[PDB]
């Protein structure tokens, strides 16, 4: 169970990161 | 509050706490309400800094950015 | 309640707050 | 320890989808934006 | 709103806390 | 300049964004690791400094003095000699009782807490991974309990009786477990009874104060030396407790002559 959870944190914890920086980048777009 | 009571002189010490001792308070606060309390608040509390910063972002923008087969029909013609 | 002290250290402590 | 390990795990699933759905939402407009800033020059004349 | 209303009932301590931390930022600003 | 403010400060509205998701990031973590767990200090980091005993209130003594050649073992010169550090200041423990007290200060292995942090625990391994913390085990709390040793005084002082050390030593267990001893075991278990109750016997015999009892002091002392260290009954100096003795007669002669004649001065 924890490795489990451990796994989809780092998951979440890396898709977290891509989609702010994203967001950062192209709301400087506008 | 003390610090570190090692290990062993506990057998020790409560035979002469028991002794003196007219009233011990016992604390029951078990782990996984605390741990609940900890995502939920910390989820909540960052909420509350994140949206304190955007509604000065966003009153500060809005104040102070408005003051800122090729060769057919060309032959003949 | 069990607070994290630098270089790995694990301190448990009264209920909370 | 399940119950214990939850709430993190779906707050953090909340922030992630949370995202995804604004990062899409700003793709599709900043999308449909350019390509009418370029309809505005390059197609047919426009109003 | 009131699902707001409930999660601010519910942790009302830790609010306090955080204001009480901003309060006082402030005025060491100030 | 407005742009400026404006860019940096929709930067830091999403640098807490990040900032916040890193702290739930690290509080997940947060509850599935633990304090790696020892043998000599149960992960506790800390056991009672043995070497002066938890008291801390340890004896120093000066061993040997390098004297100067011309002067005399005074007092004074040994002084000095400590401030120049040219005497070996040793410790001696409080758990050693000695005739003359000597100066009781700090302990240094433990700088006057009273325990010794588990040093065989080191820094890159105080810290476990497993999530044993959140659920509370049975073994902990029996672990906890098996250093309680459940303490037996109240009935071993309350042993010391014929009628009483027979009930408690084989009527009980011949009842309650229903099976009856061999007489080799009944009586291994005697003889081990009365071999025993030598030292409990010669404590009452040396308290008596009987004349000569010296001599029993002495065979206390020669009998068990760990428990005779630390009877009270057992006088360190004897001349000491036998003029104090001569003298707490002669005093309360004294004090006799005064109560007596201060009825003969109101009449
Ligand atoms: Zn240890
Ligand atoms: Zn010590």
């Amino acid at each position: 169970l924890l490795l489990v959870a451990g796994y989809i944190v780092r998951t979440h914890l890396l898709f977290v990161s891509r989609a702010y920086s994203e967001l950062q980048t192209e709301f400087e777009k506008i | 509050i003390v610090d570190r009571m090692p290990i062993d002189g506990w057998n020790d010490v409560w035979k002469k706490l028991h002794q003196q001792i007219v009233n011990v308070e016992v604390f029951n606060v078990d782990v996984v309400p605390a741990e609940v309390y900890t995502t939920v608040a910390t989820f909540v509390v960052w909420s509350m800094r994140l949206a304190l910063f955007v509604s000065l972002y966003v009153w500060i923008d809005s104040i102070t950015r408005p003051i800122y087969l090729g060769s057919l029909g060309k032959s003949r013609a | 309640l069990t607070v994290l002290i630098k270089r790995g250290i694990l301190i448990l402590i009264h209920k909370k707050a | 320890v399940f119950i214990a390990l939850l709430p993190g795990i779906l707050i953090l699933w909340f922030i992630r989808e949370s995202a995804m759905l604004l990062l899409i939402t700003s793709k599709r407009f900043l999308y449909k934006k350019y390509n009418q800033l370029f309809d505005m020059a390059y197609a047919e004349n426009f109003i | 709103w009131f699902v707001a209303l409930g999660f601010l009932v519910y942790a009302w301590r830790a609010v306090l806390f955080e204001l009480s931390n901003w309060r006082k930022a402030a005025f060491a600003i100030l | 300049i407005p742009e400026f403010i404006s860019k940096i400060s929709y930067l830091s509205v999403f640098a807490v964004a990040t900032l916040g998701t890193y702290d739930i990031a690290l509080d997940l973590g947060k509850k599935v690791i633990c304090q790696r767990d020892c043998k000599t200090c149960n992960g506790w980091q800390a056991l009672r400094c043995t070497m002066c005993k938890g008291t801390g209130s340890v004896h120093y003594q000066i061993k040997d003095y390098n004297l100067r050649s011309g002067e005399k073992p005074t007092a004074d010169c040994v002084a000095d000699a400590i401030v120049e550090n040219r005497a070996e200041l040793v410790h001696l423990p409080s758990s050693f009782n000695h005739s003359a007290p000597l100066p009781s200060k700090d302990c240094p292995t433990c700088d006057g807490t009273g325990a010794m942090s588990c040093t065989e625990c080191k820094n890159k391994l105080q810290v476990r991974i497993s999530a044993d913390d959140i659920m509370e085990p049975p073994w902990k709390a029996y672990n906890v309990l098996k250093k309680m040793d459940y303490p037996y005084e109240h009935i071993v002082h309350s042993m010391k009786d014929p009628s009483i050390a027979n009930f408690w030593l084989i009527t009980l267990p011949q009842i309650v477990g229903g099976f009856d001893y061999d007489e080799d075991v009944k009586k291994k278990i005697w003889w081990q009874y009365e071999e025993s109750m030598r030292y409990d016997q010669l404590r009452d015999l040396v308290a008596k104060r009987n004349p000569g009892w010296e001599y029993l002091q002495d065979a206390l002392v020669s009998i068990d030396p760990v428990r005779a260290r630390e009877d009270p009954v057992i006088v360190k100096n004897v001349p000491y407790y036998k003029a104090k003795k001569s003298l707490e007669a002669e005093s309360q002669k004294k004090a006799q002559k005064g109560s007596r004649q201060r009825k003969w001065w109101f009449f």
